[PDB]
Formats: C-alpha cells, sequence, structure tokens
C-alpha cells in the first residue's frame, strides 16, 4: 500500500476509463478504487472498506 | 483540531501518548522506537503538533531571557537530522529535563533520512520542559529547503501532504 497510493496518484486515470469500457473486467476494476470520505480524514479508502464501517441501517 | 477530536484511529503499536504533556517515559519510549525506526499514529502525530503550534503561538514575540547561575549549556549548531545524532548527544551530555540549557540553534530538518523524527522528539521535549529548552529556526528550516533537498515529498510519502503543511 505504500507503493500503492504512487501509482494510483500517477494511473488512477486509466484505472477510471477501464470503469467506463470493460463491461467484463470493471466488478473486479473498481475494488482498486480509491476515495476521499468525510470520515477517512485525509486519507482515502477503499469502497469495499467502506462497507466495513457501513452502519446496520444504511442500504447505500 | 478537528481531525483529531474525530478520533481516526486513536493509539499505535509503539506510543501510548497523553493528551498534552506526554510523560517523560513515554518521550523517552517514542526516541527509543525512532531506534526501531517506527513512526507515530497520524493523529497522535498531529495531536502533539497542534498542542506545540498553540504553546509556540502564545510565546514571547521575540525572546529575551537572563540565564541563571549554576546552569550549564547544551548548544547544537546544526544537526541535520539523524536517530545516531540523538544518541550521541545523550552520550555528549546528560538529559535536558528542566535541568541544564538546552538550545537547539540549528538546522534540523533537511539533509537527512530522520529529519522529521528530530523535530517531532524535540518538538515534546520543548512541551515538557519549557523555561529553558530553546529551539531556533535554521536557514534550512524555513519552506523552500524542504523542496530542493526533497523533505517536503520526503514527509509527503511518510504521512499525507497536510503534515508536512503543519511543519512548514
Ligand atoms: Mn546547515
Ligand atoms: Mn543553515
Amino acid at each position: 500500500k505504500e507503493n500503492y497510493k504512487k501509482f494510483y496518484e500517477a494511473f488512477s486515470k486509466n484505472l477510471k476509463l477501464g470503469i467506463h469500457e470493460d463491461s467484463t473486467n470493471r466488478r473486479r476494476l473498481s475494488e482498486l478504487l480509491r476515495y476521499h470520505t468525510s470520515q477517512s480524514g485525509d486519507e482515502m479508502t477503499s469502497l469495499s472498506e467502506y462497507v466495513s464501517r457501513m452502519k446496520e441501517t444504511q442500504k447505500s | 483540531l478537528d481531525i483529531e477530536s474525530m478520533t481516526i484511529e486513536d493509539e499505535y503499536s509503539g506510543p501510548k501518548l497523553e493528551d498534552g504533556k506526554v510523560t517523560i517515559s513515554f518521550m523517552k519510549e517514542l526516541m527509543q522506537w525512532y531506534k526501531d525506526q517506527k513512526k507515530l499514529h497520524r493523529k497522535c502525530a498531529y495531536q502533539i503538533l497542534v498542542q506545540v503550534k498553540e504553546v509556540l503561538s502564545k510565546l514571547s514575540t521575540l525572546v529575551e531571557t537572563t540565564l541563571k547561575e549554576t546552569e550549564k549549556i547544551t548548544v547544537c549548531g546544526d544537526t541535520h537530522g539523524q536517530f545516531y545524532d540523538l544518541l550521541n548527544i545523550f552520550e555528549l551530555n546528560g538529559l535536558p529535563s528542566e535541568t541544564n540549557p538546552y538550545i537547539f540553534n540549528g538546522d534540523f530538518v533537511d539533509r537527512g533520512s530522520f529529519s522529521v523524527e528530530v523535530i517531532l522528539t524535540l518538538f515534546g521535549f520543548k512541551l515538557l520542559y519549557p523555561d529553558h529548552f530553546h529551539l531556533l529556526r535554521g536557514n534550512a528550516e524555513t519552506d523552500n529547503m524542504n523542496q530542493i533537498y526533497g523533505f517536503e515529498g520526503e514527509v509527503k510519502a511518510k504521512y499525507t501532504a497536510q503534515m508536512y503543511e503543519l511543519f512548514s
């Protein structure tokens, strides 16, 4: 992960284009996505990690 | 303040930090896993750094002091940050420990791999030893110094960029 953040900083745009264009890979390509969130402070967390903190009542 | 008050994570395998005025035993601990070359958790590194900032922002607008009679000077000139240099000054003298005037009159934050770590412990000591511990600007502690000798990016790898903005 200490290198992954350098790779993602350089090649994030290509990685997004894969989600736009590859209907086959995208389910697996999204797992490589990182975002800021209100509760992730100044760090980016994966969408799967987001669920780990998801409230019992959230559907979305 | 907001980031810490949100407690994104609270504590870590190395440090045990207090809310403010970290114990001398924890400042000792922090130094002895800088020998092990570990880091603080981001919230606890912020927790000391915002408290240090507040104290430094209150402290006299420029410092003039009458030094007392029996007390013995320790001075560093430039000590471009290195962990062995910290160990070696603890060979050169006893502990600063509110017991000896300790003046750090130097370039510290630049031209050595352990350079944020030097200021992280020395800032801790300034909170705990305020009255006769005085830490003066190098030129090399200034903003652009960190670009030319890479410390700006060295912090940015070690921690996300806002840490380096606080150090600047
Ligand atoms: Mn110098
Ligand atoms: Mn200098």
